[PDB]
RNA sequence: AGGCGGCCCCCUGGACGAAGACUGACGCUCAGGUGCGAAAGCGUGGGGAGCAAACAGGAUUAGAUACCCUGGUAGUCCACGCCGUAAACGAUGUCGACUUGGAGGUUGUGCCCUUGAGGCGUGGCUUCCGGAGCUAACGCGUUAAGUCGACCGCCUGGGGA
């Protein structure tokens, strides 16, 4: 949201198993939801998240 | 014949047919036992009890290396998915994880066209 | 029964020993409405059973009963064109019935020359748990626990 | 998901089969079994949509 | 418009908003013209994991050149170039003005103990309802199918086409 780098603030908005959960569960403003996911989605690539619970 | 005690139970559940495979942590195969292969063909294959009596029949050919604990993979949909769990469970063993690894792919491969039945 | 549940008939007991339960079995054993008859049968089956198991009569009676008591059963049903079939947990009052009715049902298809003695050997034998009936209460158990999957 | 645990248990499996139907395998199987054209899944959304109101 | 969906960079189009300066009718539409334009299709050369017309095989059926199954070639991917059509649809041409409302979603901007994840407004988009009116009716309804104006396209029984 503010920054991928949070992935202390971030995996607070990961499943288990890492999925990227919903607007409807969080209940987030809907423009950083996206925000959200794109950072979710630089701190994968990045390895700082994983993609599946599997590795 | 040789000694493990601590191994893994892999369970592949598709519709048409279930199939049990029992390893070690490194994934070396040490018994597998399939549906198909107990009998029922076709309509019962495709069943929970089908798929209980593989689970019952794979333990009968690998306590002879005596495992004791395991973990269980669970891939695919269809039935023998939940029933199989408890025959292994039942056959006297401590079962200590679950944990689901039927395949996600990140929408790759197309798949075939629907059937119209 | 689609609206209307009913309570059951309570039937009067046993001319001789007072039981209900005793007036259920020559009912279920009865043919042609010949009462004068079938309590003949049932009597002399247990002043034979009676003598050869010693035992008292009236408990006689239930120790056989006992066995050949099912404890649950399966019920049919078809949901997406297959019929599955759903194994229920069957009620006390109808599991006495079954076992009353496969008992008398084993002794007609037995060798013995007659009513009594097949009834006799057919108690007797249920009282070991080794006869037709048991194994009647065998394939229940049998074709239960095959699905037990679905409950 | 995943699952372990408790001394007491062996019904850690009701646990799991709730975290599956909360992580949606079953369905998302399903989903995938067969090919859906994209006008069909456009189709598929709208629907859902429509009963979503009271 | 057709259509565009993992992450990052380079290039680039358009849209909205706040505030004030500048030009000063420079606008609207548009027959002919031009360009864009899904999917299949065609040309050469790539590419080729899945899927799959064709085709083969196995089933089903009275038949089964089909629906099911095992296979599977073009094709689906890239480059360059052709074709220019679709239920290319909101089946609703562009612009501009005017006429009660309620619930939302999205995105800007002013004000308020930022004292809350809000309270007051004010823009552009958008969804569902719904008044008047309009409608053959279904329906539409400030995003109009209402109220009027500018201009283009098109319609004139069905078939034959
Ligand atoms: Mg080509
Ligand atoms: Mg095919
Ligand atoms: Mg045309
Ligand atoms: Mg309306
Ligand atoms: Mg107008």
């Amino acid at each position: 949201e503010i920054d991928y780098k949070d992935i202390a603030t971030l995996k607070n908005y990961i499943t288990e198993s890492g999925k990227i959960v919903p607007s409807r569960i969080t209940g987030t403003r809907a423009k950083y939801q996206r925000q959200l996911a794109r950072a979710i989605k630089r701190a994968r690539y990045l390895s700082l998240l994983p993609y599946t619970d599997r590795h | 014949r040789k000694q493990v005690s601590d191994g893994v139970a892999h369970i592949h559940a598709s519709f048409n047919n279930t199939i049990v495979t029992i390893t070690d942590r490194q994934g070396n195969a040490l018994g597998w036992a399939t549906a198909g292969g107990s009998g029922f063909r076709g309509s019962r294959k495709s069943t929970p009890f089908a798929a209980q009596v593989a689970a019952e029949r794979c333990a009968d050919a690998v306590k002879e290396y005596g495992i004791k604990n395991l973990e269980v993979m669970v891939k695919g949909p269809g039935p023998g998915r939940e029933s199989t769990i408890r025959a292994l469970n039942a056959a006297g063993f401590r079962i200590t994880n679950i944990t689901d690894v039927t395949p996600i792919p990140h929408n790759g491969c197309r798949p075939p066209k629907k059937r119209r039945v | 029964p689609r609206r209307r549940v009913i309570g059951q008939r309570k039937i009067l007991p046993d001319p001789k020993f007072g039981s209900e339960l005793l007036a259920k079995f020559v009912n279920i054993l009865m043919v042609d409405g010949k009462k004068s008859t079938a309590e003949s049968i049932v009597y002399s089956a247990l002043e034979t059973l009676a003598q050869r198991s010693g035992k008292s009569e009236l408990e006689a009676f239930e120790v056989a009963l006992e066995n050949v008591r099912p404890t649950v059963e399966v019920k049919s049903r078809r949901v997406g064109g297959s019929t599955y079939q759903v194994p229920v947990e069957v009620r006390p009052v109808r599991r006495n019935a079954l076992a009353m009715r496969w008992i008398v049902e084993a002794a007609r298809k037995r060798g013995d020359k007659s009513m009594a003695l097949r009834l006799a050997n057919e108690l007797s034998d249920a009282a070991e748990n080794k006869g037709t009936a048991v194994k009647k209460r065998e394939d229940v158990h049998r074709m239960a626990e095959a699905n037990k999957a679905f409950a | 998901i995943k699952v372990r645990e408790n001394e007491p248990f062996d019904v850690a499996l009701r646990r799991f089969k709730r975290s599956c139907e909360k992580a949606g395998v079953l369905a998302e199987v399903r989903r995938r079994e067969f090919y859906e054209k994209p006008t069909t899944e456009r189709k598929r959304a709208k629907a859902s949509a429509v009963k979503r109101h009271a």
